[PDB]
């Protein structure tokens, strides 16, 4: 987000960042093995 | 004079993956060689026969 | 067209005990 | 045996873009948006 | 691919009152469907 007003003289401004970030990351590997 | 921006982004990048493989096999002989009956039934994977 | 997308419904049960019958399928088109 | 295989792309690219201004005073509104929509699949079974 | 691109513009005066606008909303899409099936078998009898 970002604000201006300009105008004797007169300015303001705001800013705003926001970031969010997730990373989720599952492995599974599974061996049976059998001989007879 | 005066401005003002709102911005946004939002992404997903969902993935999956999944593999299931399965051999199975059972030779089976009756008569001749002891020797020659485990040497023959021992599955060799790349020659089932 | 890749054929296995419309997969098969499994074969109709054996039109006759003995004597060759037949089992049929058709697709989920 | 039988090697079924089946690789499926579907991409989606949707834009807005909306500018305007007003006077008489000055005004004005830009607004844009990008959207993607994207699946890849690849399905493959092999039997024997 | 496919566009809806349009511009306006209007001036009256009478005082004067102005209005512009341009909008242009656009999609694209692309699919590509690959499949391969192979399939096989042997008998062998021998006697």
């Amino acid at each position: 987000m970002a604000s201006k007003s300009g105008f004797i003289s007169s300015q303001s401004d705001r800013g705003k960042h926001y970031i969010r970030r997730t990373k989720r990351f599952s492995h599974t590997k599974s061996v049976f093995l059998h001989a007879r | 004079s005066s401005h003002g921006c709102k911005e946004l982004e939002n992404a997903l990048k969902a993935a999956s993956g999944t593999q299931n493989n399965v051999l199975r096999g059972e030779p089976f002989i009756r008569g001749g060689g002891a020797g020659f009956i485990s040497g023959l039934s021992y599955l060799e994977l790349d020659n089932p026969a | 067209c890749f054929c296995d997308h419309y997969a098969w419904t499994q074969w109709t049960s054996c039109s006759k005990t003995c004597n060759s019958g037949t089992q049929s399928r058709h697709r989920q088109i | 045996f039988y090697n079924s295989t089946w690789s499926y792309v579907k991409h989606t690219s949707t834009e807005h873009t909306s500018s305007s201004r007003k006077r008489s005073f000055r005004s004005s509104s830009s607004s844009s948006r990008s959207y993607t929509s994207h699946t890849n699949e690849i399905h493959k079974g092999k039997s024997y | 691919e496919a566009k809806h691109c349009v511009r306006i513009e209007t001036k009256k005066r009478v005082a004067k009152k102005t209005k512009v606008e341009h909008r242009c909303t656009t999609n694209k899409l692309s699919e590509k469907h690959e499949g391969s099936f192979i399939q096989g078998a042997e008998k062998s009898i021998s006697l």
